[PDB]
C-alpha cells in the first residue's frame, strides 16, 4: 500500500 | 511577498478565506531548513527547483524519480512557482519505486537513514521530513517516523486518502508524528481525506498544480499534496524561527484556522494550515 495520492 | 496567480493551495495557506489568488509569504521562504522527501525521487534537474533539490539516496538502481509523485511532492514544498517554501533545499531519498511502491522496511530504512545523514548536512533552520506516502497501519513503521521525529526531524505525514479514520494506517497514526488531512478549495474537507482524533491538521491537497518529470508541470490530488504543505510550511516557520522541529506541528496546529473547513467528523479537528504571513 503506497500513494497517498497521484497518477504516474 | 506575493505570488499572484499563485496555485490556490499557496494562495489558500496564506489566506484565512478561500478565493483568493495570491500566495503571500516571507521571503526567506524556507532557506536555511531543509527536507527530506522521502518518496519516488525527485527530478533534482526541474529548473523549477533551480538547482537546490539532489537525490541523497536511493534504494533502488538509479536515483532518478521515473514516477512523478516526488517532484510533485518536492514541488509543492518548495519549487519556485509551485511551492510553500521557495528556497528550501530539499533531498531526496528515494525509498519508493517508479510505480510509487515501497516495502516497508526501505522506508524504514529511508527514515532511519535521514536521521543519521541530516547529521551531515549544513540544515542550520531545522530538518523537516515530508512522507507522502503510507500503508496499513504498523507499529515498526510509526517505531521508524517516531525514531525519525524525536531524533529531531519534523515529520509530516499524509492522513492518507482512504476517506477513513487515520488510525488503520501507518506513519498517520504514530501520534508522535504530524499525520496532514486535504482541503479542497471550497474549504471542504477534500473527498478523499482521511480524519480520525489523530488527525492534526489539513492542507490543500484537491487539484494541486505543480513541478512534473519532464521538466513539466500538473495538477493531482492527495493527502499527499497536502502534507508537501504542511511540510512546507513547517520548513518555511523553522527558518521563520517560530517553532521546532519537535513542535512544528502542534504549532502550525493552534495558529491554523478553525472551524472554516466543512465536511469535518465530530473527533476529527477543524483546523487548515496557515502562515499567518501579516507583510
Amino acid at each position: 500500500p503506497a500513494p497517498f495520492a497521484a497518477a504516474a | 511577498a506575493a505570488q499572484t496567480n499563485a496555485p490556490w493551495g499557496l494562495a489558500r495557506i496564506s489566506s484565512t478565506s478561500p478565493g483568493t489568488s495570491t500566495y503571500y509569504y516571507d521571503e526567506s521562504a524556507g532557506q536555511g531548513s531543509c527536507v527530506y522527501v522521502i518518496d519516488t525521487g525527485i527530478e533534482a534537474s526541474h529548473p523549477e527547483f533551480e538547482g537546490r533539490a539532489q537525490m541523497v539516496k536511493t534504494y533502488y538502481y538509479s536515483s532518478r524519480d521515473g514516477n512523478g509523485h516526488g517532484t510533485h511532492c518536492a514541488g509543492t514544498v518548495g519549487s519556485r512557482t509551485y511551492g510553500v517554501v521557495k528556497k528550501t533545499q530539499l533531498f531526496g531519498v528515494k525509498v519508493l519505486d517508479d510505480n510509487g511502491s515501497g516495502q516497508y522496511s526501505t522506508i524504514i530504512a529511508g527514515m532511519d537513514f535521514v536521521a543519521s545523514d541530516k547529521n551531515n548536512r549544513n540544515c542550520p533552520k531545522g530538518v523537516v521530513a515530508s512522507l507522502s506516502l503510507g500503508g496499513g497501519y504498523s507499529s515498526s513503521v510509526n517505531s521508524a517516523a517516531a525514531r525519525l521525529q524525536s531524533s529531531g526531524v519534523m515529520v509530516a505525514v499524509a492522513a492518507g486518502n482512504n476517506n477513513a479514520d487515520a488510525r488503520n494506517y501507518s506513519p498517520a497514526s504514530e501520534p508522535s508524528v504530524c499525520t496532514v488531512g486535504a482541503s479542497d478549495r471550497y474549504d471542504r474537507r477534500s473527498s478523499f481525506s482521511n480524519y480520525g482524533s489523530v488527525l492534526d491538521i489539513f492542507g490543500p491537497g484537491t487539484s494541486i498544480l505543480s513541478t512534473w518529470i519532464g521538466g513539466s508541470t500538473r495538477s493531482i490530488s492527495g493527502t499527499s499534496m497536502a502534507t508537501p504543505h504542511v511540510a512546507g510550511l513547517a520548513a518555511y516557520l523553522m527558518t521563520l524561527g517560530k517553532t521546532t522541529a519537535a513542535s512544528a506541528c502542534r504549532y502550525i496546529a493552534d495558529t491554523a484556522n478553525k472551524g472554516d473547513l466543512s465536511n469535518i467528523p465530530f473527533g476529527t479537528v477543524n483546523l487548515l494550515a496557515y502562515n499567518n504571513y501579516q507583510a
